[PDB]
């Protein structure tokens, strides 16, 4: 996601396991963060696909429901060729909002 | 008491846009009232 | 290499000035150092064109150059100081006449041939204001009675209207 | 709304009702929104103009965008720029007809009016 | 609090509208009420209020009064010509410089 | 200091300007580069593009563009033809006359189809009346103030203009060639200016431009310069393959 500079990709070698999206995350690209003309499917690292990690949102991490794609722009600049694009770190914002809430109510 | 045929009351966005316009006409007024040579409005408002 | 743009037309910009200097020669600088308040050109301007003979033929060509209609003077950088002239040639031109008589003084009037409106040929008469009355003395003394273009000249200080 | 599902759906239905009616009236009420001040609504109207233009062909809505870029506010000039960003990404390969209409606007914006103009 | 920018917009509003229409003046500002606009004008912004230093006549007054009518600053104040907050801070000031 | 040993390595600017094949290219600080011979060789390669002017400037870039006032964007001609401009002006003035009451009232009872514009004119404007603007060739970077340069290197007298001829008292338009500027009279009198041996005068050193007339009344081209034998003074004042494109649409 081109929006939050604080996060990081697995970046390790590809596989054959298609990638899946949570319902919040459904429909967007995984790097370009677009909403349009999706072209190719996502393939994820075996490690980042092993065990509990099967069938989750690459981005969200929740329960995967749909297959992730790459926009035509990522496909043309070949940014789909870098191996597992799973964000392997939670970020500041998740725990931040969580704590603001758990204080609020 | 009210009157019929009216529209509603403006939402925050329209009220704030009208506030900004009013604040602009105010300042053009007082800038004239002080005959200020030195002020200009550029093309970004 | 330096040229004085006098009579520099009130609105004739450095664009027109240097575009005329470039159309004649290697225009390396034109400048109207002007009235530091009104911004309009100073009625006096300094233009450097690198070549001396360029500046020379430029001054030769830019006499009576009509910037904003008014003749703009390019040269080296009204008490009645005029000479009237009789026995003039109808084959004469005013630019050529300024080139001829101007060595005794610059052209503070362009040499007007007193010619009728009916046909358009000269009547043998003309008038032009020089720079000085001493200039009128020199010009009319070195041009008095001598052989002009076609009719031997006859020139004296101006009779006024 | 604070929820992104609602705003996405809202923009889509601006597209649909532009398909039912013509584009002009919905597009006029959408340039007016670029006169607001909170950014989330203006970014969502910027995506809605892109959608209207892509459903009903871009040649209908371009002259009105390019003209709206002449009104003296920061937020509406960035509104029409961001709207073109979205529009060109949506229409994709058919950009090749409007690229020449657009470029004189972009060079004009890339000679600054603001940091955000150039961005 | 109040910022130079609000203050100058207030001054201009008041100078156009007058000192009894606080509700439209309060409509001109964001995050400000008519109660607060009025309080600010009559506490600090009014050009009748003087922000100088105390003539020692003014300070002998302040001391004499603040002893004769103790704790009554809105009553003391007009008898000497500055607002109650100024009188009060400057009075504590003399008290501690004297202590 | 080993820093000062690297400084002992630092050629003088004339050292550099000497060794390298093109010295013009060498600027001041070029000496301070950890590879000055490379740097200058790369500055002398064809078709490359020099760094932007403002890397040293202490003010930032168009933050300096700041001061003056600017006219609004100017629409292309092929978009003016369709008249969208005056349309949207009319609505802007109407809505500025509107007050909050009437604004909400039309939010609740719209005036549908108040005004319109036709298609097929938008369609002709984009698919049949479009034109290529003037583009910039490779390497013309922009900098603050590029657009307030009139032009330069225009050494040719034949290039006339409209404001020029107007405030000359000469006509612009199709009769520009038949319109003689104030310079041609003294051109025929004492040659072209002596930096321009190689300028040819319309009507004085070259033939009459088509449908212009040699003559000495108002609007003519004089008595053409020639010698006492009959040979013109400059040029000729009286006017003594298969370039088809190869694969092109019918
Ligand atoms: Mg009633
Ligand atoms: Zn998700
Ligand atoms: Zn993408
Ligand atoms: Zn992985």
């Amino acid at each position: 996601a081109k929006h939050h500079p604080d996060l990081i990709f697995c970046r390790k070698q590809a596989g054959v396991a298609i990638g899946r999206l949570c319902e919040k995350c459904d429909g967007k690209c995984v790097i370009c963060d677009s909403y349009v003309r999706p072209c190719t499917l996502v393939r994820i690292c075996d490690e980042c696909n092993y065990g509990s990690y099967q069938g989750r949102c690459v981005i969200c991490g929740g329960p995967g429901v749909s297959d992730a794609y790459y926009c035509k722009e990522c496909t043309i600049q070949e940014k789909d060729r870098d191996g597992c694009p799973k964000i392997v770190n939670l970020g500041s914002s998740k725990t931040d909002l969580f704590y603001e809430r758990k204080k609020y109510g | 008491g009210g009157k019929t045929g009216s529209g509603g009351v403006a939402s925050s966005s329209e009220s704030n846009r009208d506030r900004r316009e009013r604040l602009r006409q105010l300042a053009l007024e007082t800038i004239d009232i002080n005959k200020d040579p030195y002020f200009m409005k550029n093309h970004l408002g | 290499a330096t040229v004085y743009v006098g009579g520099l037309d009130e609105k004739v910009s450095e664009p027109l000035l240097w575009e005329l200097f470039l159309q004649a020669g290697p225009v390396v600088n034109t400048h109207m150092p002007k009235d530091r308040v009104t911004g309009q050109h100073q009625g006096y301007g300094f233009v450097e064109f690198l070549s001396e003979e360029d500046a020379d033929y430029a001054i030769k060509i830019m006499n009576m150059i009509k910037l904003y209609g008014k003749p703009i003077r390019v040269n080296k950088a009204d008490v009645g100081a005029n000479i009237f002239i009789g026995n003039l040639d109808p084959e004469i031109d005013e630019k050529l006449l300024y080139d001829t008589f101007s060595a005794f003084g610059v052209i503070l009037q362009t040499p007007k041939i007193m010619r009728d409106p009916d046909t358009g040929n000269s009547k043998g008469y003309a008038f032009i204001n020089f720079a000085s009355f001493d200039a009128s003395d020199a010009a009319i003394e070195a041009m008095n009675g001598q052989y002009l273009c076609n009719r031997p000249i006859t020139v004296s200080y101006a009779f006024k209207k | 709304a604070h929820k992104k599902a609602i705003r996405r759906a809202t923009v889509n239905t601006f597209g649909y009702i532009a398909k039912a009616i013509g584009p002009h009236d919905v597009l006029a009420t959408l340039l007016n929104n670029l006169k607001v001040q909170e950014r989330q609504n203006r970014v969502c109207t910027t995506v809605a103009i892109a959608i209207v233009a892509e459903t009903c062909s871009p040649f209908t809505v371009l002259p009105a965008l390019m003209n709206e870029y002449r009104v003296p506010e920061l937020n509406v000039q960035n509104g029409v720029l961001k709207s073109l960003s979205f529009l060109f990404e949506y229409i994709g390969e058919m950009g090749k007809d409007y690229i020449y209409a657009v470029t004189p606007l972009l060079e004009d914006a890339l000679m600054d009016r603001d940091l955000v103009h150039r961005q | 609090v109040w910022r130079n920018t609000e203050d100058e917009i207030l001054k201009a509003a008041v100078m156009k509208y007058g000192k009894n229409q606080w509700s439209r003046i309060a409509s001109l500002l964001h995050r400000k009420s008519a109660k607060q606009c009025k309080a600010r004008w009559y506490e600090w912004l009014d050009p009748s209020i003087k922000k100088t230093e105390w003539s020692r006549e003014e300070e002998e007054k302040l001391l004499h009064l603040a002893k004769l009518m103790p704790t009554q600053w809105r009553t003391i104040a007009p008898i000497i010509g500055r607002t109650a907050a100024q009188c009060l801070e400057h009075y504590e000031f003399l008290l501690d410089k004297a202590a | 200091s080993k820093k000062k040993l690297r400084r002992m390595n630092r050629f003088t600017v004339a050292e550099l300007k000497q060794l390298v094949a093109r010295p013009d290219v060498v600027e001041m600080h070029d000496v301070t580069a950890q590879d000055p011979k490379l740097l200058v060789h790369l500055k002398a390669t064809r078709n490359s593009v020099p760094v932007p002017r403002h890397w040293c400037f202490k003010r930032k870039y168009l933050q300096g563009k700041r001061g003056i006032e600017k006219p609004p964007f100017e629409l292309p001609d092929f978009i003016k033809r369709t008249g969208i401009q005056e349309m949207r002006e009319a609505l802007q003035e109407k809505e500025e006359q509107k007050t909050m009451k009437s604004k909400m009232r039309e939010k609740v009872r719209p005036k549908m189809g108040k005004i319109d514009i036709d298609y097929q004119k938008l369609h002709d404007a984009f698919f049949k009346w479009q034109t290529k603007p003037k583009l910039t060739i490779h390497g013309d970077l922009y900098y603050e103030g590029k657009e307030f340069e009139t032009r330069l290197k225009e050494k040719k007298p034949g290039d006339l203009s409209d404001e020029l001829r107007i405030s000359l008292g000469m006509p612009v338009g199709p009769n520009a060639h038949k319109v003689p500027p104030p310079w041609l009279i003294a051109m025929q009198r004492y040659g072209p200016p002596p930096s321009y041996p190689n300028l040819k005068i319309p009507g004085l050193n070259s033939p009459i431009p088509e449908s212009c007339s040699f003559g000495y009344h108002a609007g003519g081209w004089g008595k053409p310069p020639v010698d006492e034998t009959g040979k013109p003074l400059y040029g000729d004042v009286f006017g003594t393959i298969d370039r088809t494109p190869w694969g092109e649409l019918e």
